[PDB]
DNA sequence: TGGAGTACAAGTGTGAGGAAAAGTAGTTGGGAGGTACTTCAT
DNA sequence: ATGAAGTACCTCCCAACTACTTTTCCTCACACTTGTACTCCA
């Protein structure tokens, strides 16, 4: 049932996905040319379409910029059937260089009626047949609410040649869930974005294959979902161990330029460090203005949350949090 | 109103963390946090029955074959009484016909009448949307699909003293326009495969698509899912494929791509819920629940949920559960591969403030996979949920509450022929083992009555000497015939060997005679070194092997214990191949047949390196 | 046995032909070559 | 795996003790109706030990032990190649005052400049300098010096103060 | 490729001659059986020769090698002990030659380890084309030892022992000359013969109908109703042995047939002796400093107070004690809806046998086709 | 009991469909300073 | 119609990542025809 982390690559769909773009590319340039009378052939087909690397759905605001009339121009089934009959007189010549599964697969597939069978449930490696076992393992214990049982499955997955990025982060709640032989749940987060720290550039041109960007990997202008789990988690548990300082210098090192999450949660070091020290044990000198640089970070650092992309902060509570804050300086 | 938002979208996935925190220094855990704390949550069955009646694809078209919702008809408007649940499912031969009250598990009607109208196609799509909660009432009508037409019927009047359920229709709009059309929506509204259109449903039952349309046409989308729903009831509608999601004001010129699912996902199953704004998305890897914008209502992007399944046939419900300070929404998304719910929990609060809990899984009865789940909204921390389900490739629809706390056919039909010239003639064979044990139930318990006897005795002696001149007959037979460079029965006797019954005194015959052939021209195999591959674990002795095999049929059997005896024996006249030649036999024949290859393969003919 | 040193994390490390210049524990490059049993000597002047 | 480099590491190699130089860009287009902003890798400038970007910054002198530094480890110069070198300090002229110089090559540069001058060093907030001469000639005219890129560039002071500000010639 | 495929043979044989206990003899017969096929290559014209050898081809002539010395070893256990990777099929090159690993080409080690399980009746047609490549008939003594194959599927799902001579008179009709069961040889043709000939397949289908014929025609009203929904559910019911454990890891491997993805309704303990079992899975199966870190974060053992020491006397039981679960279940001993109950077993028997012997569910349809209607053919 | 069409035992010619590991074709992140070129205005 | 001359923007650099064929394999189905196994019409 579960996703598996398995680079699982045969020929019997390297051949129905080249024979699937490659139909595509035909009708496409064949609907170029009637609505205005009115080499792998899938790399050129994504040089059409924004692959949006932090989601996994290029979501749009709608109340905006985005407008567009409704195109009243529809089609019928006259326009259809010579739109598509040029293509499958050019597309049956490649039929007979593939299997017949597969132009079994080609035809179903043209007229709707989409498959049945995944593509993990005949590959009978027998190592992914056994990787295809524990993860649906794994997820269903960490759904049934065991987690020395998960650990288990997880420790014994991860040792298994082939294994990737998806079981490895998101599920380690294990750790975190456990709690009594625990590596804290932030040595491994700690562990995961010392090593797949990358600054390379998306390059959106190289079709991508079992390595997916918005929950697993980690280029420039998109921090890597780990890497800010990893900053929310060590405030947290930086909070509930009382080293605010050393959180307060750990982030400060990297100026991440593009997304403001990385700015906020660094207002909010600040902020539960102003709030720490506001108690002031009165019932007098370096105390009065050690708290006036934590008020001032605050409010320099959601600023440069705002002028950043889209992170919406409650800014007007977040001056009423510093406004009783100084009250207790007064 | 929390923090951590892209704006554009809203996350909360797979028990990583939240993503937001407000710090109130408050001591009431000072976090907003958006996945809330609480312990377990268990789902138990309480089975039911309701009613009843190329395969490497299926069908994006066809949707939903049953529905059951509670409907409001003309009469209950006017009455006091209101409230009543019917089910509306197909029937017939292809699947062509169209056709209650709950006392304290859900049930059909005690009248049992099925008002079972028939239709001249194969049913597709059964649906009713319902209505909204703002209009004081609920709808009366239901409509359906089919491969001829598109019909819409309406529930009126239903009884009391006879529980008759009678009806009225619509006209049947066939295709004006020869294209197969998908989904319908009221909140006569259709979407074709690639454009939608706008209909004036009419009131009189006895004696059409407005004149505003549009499409959503991508010549690169292969699928054949449409889909279509108003979005909080401002003729604003939401038009679907597997690859974007479409916003258009019919009202004015305004039509705009929110979703863009090319890339990487795509979107399976789009059901809205009854709360007007937060309506929940389908995705492949992810469940979206994203909701309506306080200010203008077009769409908002809200709370969504990693989904770790991957599948092309993923459907999903959602259930409203209206608690007093919140707001539930359970997520069950089903497969027509395998029988394996999926779940998740979230909590709508006043300020669009909503959250997530976790998720858990619960499995059905093994003959099917889900082609339709349908929950019963029950008239609007002991978390309890019913539905009823409806099973592909069978067609009896059950009934399931989740509260806190098979022979097939393919095996039955190779046998069983009718000929009653041939009846007889399998119970002839069947005769012939009624008798032939009856003998050997006697003719061993002969060697029974005597034990240790000296008439048995005789006869090992007569058996192990009709072992011995077979024997030397035997390999003196091999001796002329050795030099050949080009086999073991112990069988030779053939007069009964097995008038003896004792197997340990039959070992006795059996140890000695190896003693006998110390020098060469014969090997021996074991018993007790070879006889574990039976009993699964260490066998030392073969009285041992007999004793936890007797102590084994203790119960089945009558008197059990002569059966036991002659396995035994007729394993070890199956095992008797003892007369496997000495060092001289393969030794001579392994370096013969090493010679006829040449040098190329002698180096490659080595074993004894590591 | 010739070994040498980590310069980083101390670790004795004897090293072969057709490896990389590393320790094996830390990833660290800069290795220096301990001393062994060897005769010098010297006036004790 | 990244990993924190300290300076002992960089004299064994005998290289430079680099911090990388970033550098964000603004590729504006028609006014500002088409941005692309681009952080661009500029190489690796050295850094100068125990500043801000030096690892050793807020640093004890029981750690400097353990990082293999004497315990006073002083810093204020960067190692460059190996080689430890540091960059001189200088004396010049005192910024944003107007100093009443004398100098005898005034009229080495060319007739009637007298020997006489007002020469200012102005800083801008960036700490860069503009150093500007105002001369005297024996006309009468008085002139106004700077330097631009390496030439040299002499205008009437009147057709400054007249671009200055909008002036009466009695103000 | 041939001195590693007979090293891998080689360390084959030195596994069952440890540990299953298979006798000094049997590795003399295997080199007969192995210097006959290798023989074979040499006949061949050498140039373009295309040697057949696969990985399912050291089964069999470790098979050929099992009924010649009479062993009561069958092709369950066979499928057994290379799924539990007890011998080494899968990744049989991983740990093997060493140095030969690299020197050889990149297709010929891929075919050399065990990249994939025999299916569908992959193995049989392996040695049916064996037994015609060498002349095993006429050569050695092809009498397959079926007597403990009755004996043993009487303890797969703990029948009375009548049934063990319930089916052995069967097989007394329906053979020409009474007995040999032999092993069928094919050297003619590229077909895979659908006759079902191979004879220890046959015994299967003689077993599945002696034990409908047996409770369909019960004239004696012996084998009450009672016991028969007795006798299911004592048999579709799950236990915890190591020779069940072992038969949930093949159930894993195989993906077509239903019953393949049970593991969702395993227990607690099948699913931790299973990663028991895993520790049995790894040892055939400059910036290695991020695995060894994280290895070191996920310790491979429980955590603390691990059950190698003080943990019990027994938990695990053997196989022959939940059959005497089994046997004191169905204690009752003393029609539409009857018949529908004899399917629930046959279901359950067959199902439990198909995954046991790796074939698909049409090759044993066949089987029943080519006995049954043999059978009334020979007796009408 | 003789005279012809279809139900099936019983033996046989064509490529096609399917795996994994070396080796390989594009976008990128990693660095050094002069040499070479073909014109054009007087 | 050239003798000189600054700029013709050439070059002069590798490696790493992640994908795509590429290398023969081995496995068989997939199915043909006349007799073998019964029932319609003289």
């Amino acid at each position: 049932m579960f996703e598996v982390p398995i680079t699982l690559t045969n020929r019997k769909f390297a051949q129905r996905r080249k024979l699937k773009y490659q139909y595509i590319n035909y009708i496409s340039r064949r609907f170029d040319r009637i609505s205005k009378k009115s080499s792998d052939e899938e790399r050129k087909f994504w040089k059409k379409y924004e692959k949006p690397e932090k989601s996994f759905e290029i979501w749009r605001t709608v109340s905006s910029q985005n407008k567009q009339p409704i195109n009243k121009q529809k089609m019928t089934y006259h326009n259809f059937k010579k739109i598509e009959k040029i293509p499958l007189r050019k597309m049956e010549i490649p039929l007979l260089h593939c299997t017949k599964e597969n132009k079994l697969y080609f035809q179903s597939i043209s007229r709707g009626l989409e498959p049945l069978k995944t593509s993990t449930s005949e590959v009978r490696n027998y190592r992914t047949r056994h990787i295809v076992t524990l993860t649906d393992l794994l997820h269903l214990n960490v759904s049934r609410h065991n987690w020395s049982l998960a650990y288990k499955i997880f420790a014994t997955l991860i040792r298994i040649p082939g294994v990737q990025i998806k079981s490895l982060w998101g599920i380690g709640v294990e750790i975190l869930d456990n709690l009594s032989n625990s590596s804290s749940g932030l040595d491994f987060l700690q562990w995961m974005c010392q090593i797949y720290s990358s600054k390379s550039r998306f390059v959106q041109n190289i079709n991508y294959r079992s390595i997916v960007p918005p929950f697993q990997t980690g280029s420039r202008t998109h921090t890597a979902k780990f890497a800010i789990t990893y900053l929310w988690s060590s405030l947290i548990n930086c909070q509930k161990s009382m080293l605010i300082d050393k959180i307060s210098e750990w982030v400060l090192t990297p100026p991440f330029m593009e997304d403001a999450e990385v700015w906020f949660i660094y207002a909010s070091c600040h902020l539960l460090k102003a709030d720490t020290l506001s108690r002031q044990f009165v019932n007098r000198d370096i105390k009065i203005n050690q708290v006036i640089k934590h008020i001032h970070y605050v409010r320099t650092f959601l600023k440069i949350c705002l002028d950043k992309g889209g992170f919406a902060v409650p800014s007007r509570l977040i001056e009423n949090q510093l406004k009783s804050f100084e009250s207790r300086l007064y | 109103l929390g923090v951590g938002v892209q704006g554009a979208s809203l996350y909360c996935p797979q028990e990583n963390y939240t993503t937001k925190k407000q710090e109130k220094p408050q001591w009431l855990r000072p976090v907003d946090d958006t996945l809330a704390e609480d312990a377990l949550d268990l789902h138990i069955v309480v089975k039911s029955l309701l009613c009843d009646t190329d395969a490497f694809f299926w069908d994006p078209t066809v949707a939903n074959r049953l529905d059951s919702q509670y409907i409001q008809t003309a009469s209950d408007l006017r009455n006091y009484r209101d409230g009543t649940e019917i089910i509306a499912y197909a029937s017939g031969k292809t699947g062509s016909v169209l056709n209650l009250t709950r006392q304290n598990t859900l049930h059909l009607n005690r009248h049992n009448n099925v008002t079972s109208i028939e239709l001249h196609s194969p049913i597709k799509s059964i649906k009713i949307p319902g209505a909204s909660e703002s209009i004081g009432r609920r709808s009366n009508l239901v409509g359906i699909i089919t491969e001829n037409s598109f019909q819409i019927f309406r529930i009126e009047s239903v009884h009391s003293r006879s529980c008759d359920v009678m009806v009225s229709s619509s006209e049947p709009l066939y295709f004006v326009e020869i294209d197969d059309l998908q989904v319908v929506d009221f909140a006569a509204i259709i979407d074709i495969k690639g454009n939608w259109s706008i209909g004036r449903i009419p009131k009189n039952f006895n004696n059409l698509i407005d004149n505003l349309h549009g499409t959503i046409f991508d010549p690169e989308e292969l699928s054949s899912w449409k889909r279509i729903e108003w979005f909080s009831h401002f003729q604003k509608i939401l038009v679907f494929d597997r690859s974007k999601m479409i916003e258009i004001d019919f009202m004015n010129n305004w039509q705009t791509e929110v979703v863009q699912a090319k890339a990487w996902s795509n979107i399976r199953d789009y059901k809205r819920i009854d709360d007007k704004n937060g309506i929940l998305l389908t995705s492949r890897e992810i469940i979206i629940v994203g909701a309506s914008e306080s200010n203008d209502p077009v769409r908002r992007i809200s709370w969504k949920h990693d989904l770790d399944p991957d599948d092309t046939t993923l459907r999903i419900t959602v259930q409203k559960v209206k608690k007093p300070d919140h707001i539930l929404l359970v997520a069950f998304v089903y497969s027509m591969r395998h029988k394996r719910i999926y779940m998740h929990v979230f909590s709508h609060r006043k300020a669009n403030l909503f959250q997530s809990l976790g998720c858990s899984t619960v499995l059905e009865i093994p003959g099917g996979t889900p082609t339709g789940i349908e929950t019963i909204l029950t008239l609007d921390f002991e978390l309890v949920v019913d539905f009823l389900v409806k099973l592909r490739n069978s067609s009896e629809v059950y009934y399931y509450a989740l509260s806190n706390t098979v022979d097939h056919p393919e095996w039955a039909s190779l046998f069983n022929n009718a000929d009653e010239r041939e009846k007889e003639s399998i119970g002839a064979l069947v005769s012939q083992i009624k008798l032939k044990e009856r003998e050997r139930i006697s003719r061993v318990q002969n060697l029974i009555e005597h034990e240790n006897s000296h008439d048995e005795d005789k006869y090992l002696q007569d058996l192990g000497y009709r072992l011995s001149i077979a024997t030397n007959e035997l390999l003196e037979s091999w001796q002329k015939t050795k030099d050949e460079s080009i086999h073991s029965k112990l069988k030779n006797l053939l007069e009964n060997s097995d008038s003896f019954a004792s197997i340990p005194e039959f070992s006795s015959l059996l140890d000695q005679f190896f003693q006998y052939y110390q020098d060469q021209d014969v090997t021996f195999i074991g018993f007790e070194k070879l006889l574990h591959l039976f009993l699964h674990e260490d066998v030392p002795g073969l009285d041992i092997f007999y004793n936890k095999l007797l102590q084994c049929w203790v119960l089945v059997s009558p008197q059990a214990e002569l059966l036991t005896k002659e396995i035994v024996k007729d394993i070890i006249w199956s095992l008797a191949r003892l007369e496997k030649p000495s060092l001289f036999e393969p030794i001579q024949n392994e370096i013969s047949r090493s010679l006829s290859g040449p040098y190329q393969d002698i180096i490659s003919s080595w074993d004894m390196d590591d | 046995t010739l070994k040498y040193i980590c310069a980083e994390c101390s670790s004795k490390l004897s090293l072969s032909r057709t490896d990389a210049v590393r320790c094996k524990d830390c990833g660290h490059r800069i290795l220096l070559k301990a001393r062994t049993k060897r005769l010098v000597q010297f006036e004790a002047r | 795996v990244e990993r924190k480099v300290y300076p002992s590491e960089s004299r064994q190699r005998l290289t430079s003790y680099r911090g990388k130089l970033l550098l964000k860009l603004k590729w504006s287009v028609n006014n500002g109706e088409e941005n692309l902003f681009e952080v661009r890798d500029c190489g690796g400038l050295p850094v100068m030990l125990q500043s801000n970007r030096c690892h050793l910054n807020k640093m004890s002198p029981y750690e400097l032990v353990q990082h293999k530094e004497e315990s006073d480890e002083i810093g204020g110069y960067f190692i460059v190649n190996g080689i430890e070198k540091l960059i001189r300090m200088l004396i010049v002229q005192r910024r944003n005052h107007p100093m009443a110089i004398i100098r005898p090559s005034f009229a080495n540069r060319g007739a009637s400049y007298s020997h006489y001058g007002i020469q200012i060093r102005s800083v801008r907030p960036d700490q860069t300098s503009q150093t500007n001469v105002l001369h005297y000639l024996n006309d009468g005219q008085v002139t106004f010096r700077f330097s631009w890129r390496k030439n040299e560039y002499l205008v009437p002071v009147v057709m400054i103060l007249k671009a200055l500000c909008h002036t009466s010639d009695r103000e | 490729f041939l001195k590693s495929f007979q090293f891998i043979l080689k360390r084959q044989i030195r596994w069952l001659i440890t540990e299953m206990r298979f006798p000094k003899e049997f590795e003399h017969v295997a080199k007969i059986i192995w210097l006959k096929i290798l023989k074979t290559i040499n006949d061949q014209p050498q140039e373009e020769l295309k040697l057949q050898l696969h990985m399912t081809s050291t089964i069999s002539i470790l098979y050929l090698a099992s009924t010649h010395l009479s062993l009561p070893v069958y092709t369950c256990d066979y499928i057994k002990w290379i799924c539990t990777a007890k011998m080494p099929y899968f990744q049989a090159s991983e740990i093997l030659p060493k140095s030969w690993r690299i020197q050889l080409p990149n297709y010929y080690v891929s075919i050399l380890e065990g990249s994939i399980s025999p299916f569908n009746g992959q193995l049989y047609n392996k040695i049916a084309l064996t037994c015609g490549m060498i002349h095993f008939k006429e050569f050695f003594n092809s009498e397959i030892s079926c007597q403990g194959l009755l004996l043993k599927l009487v303890m797969q799902c703990a029948l009375p022992p009548e049934f063990y001579f319930y089916t052995k008179q069967v097989i007394e009709f329906e053979e020409t000359d009474i007995r040999n069961l032999t092993l069928w040889e094919r050297t003619d043709e590229r077909h895979t013969g659908r006759v079902s000939n191979h004879a220890e397949l046959r015994v299967l289908s003689y077993f599945m109908l002696t034990i409908n014929w047996m409770l369909s025609f019960d004239r004696d009203r012996q084998y009450p109703l009672k016991w028969i929904l007795s006798l299911t559910e004592s048999l579709t019911q799950r236990t915890t042995t190591s020779e069940s454990i072992g038969r949930n890891i093949v159930k894993v491997v195989y993906p077509d047939k239903p019953t393949s993805s049970d593991y969702f309704q395993w227990s607690e303990e099948e699913t931790l002796e299973f990663l028991k079992w895993m520790e049995k899975q790894f040892l055939p199966t400059d910036q290695k400093i991020a695995r060894r870190k994280l290895y070191k974060i996920f310790p491979l053992d429980r955590e603390a107070n691990h059950d190698g020491e003080f943990n019990d006397s027994t938990h695990q039981l053997t196989f022959i004690e939940d059959l005497q679960e089994r046997y004191a279940k169905q204690t009752p001993f003393f029609p539409p809806a009857r018949k529908e109950a004899i399917g629930r077993l046959l279901t359950h028997i067959a199902s439990q046998l198909l995954v046991d012997f790796a074939i698909s569910k049409e090759q044993l349809k066949d089987c029943i086709s080519r006995i049954k209607n043999a059978c009334l053919h020979r007796m009408n």
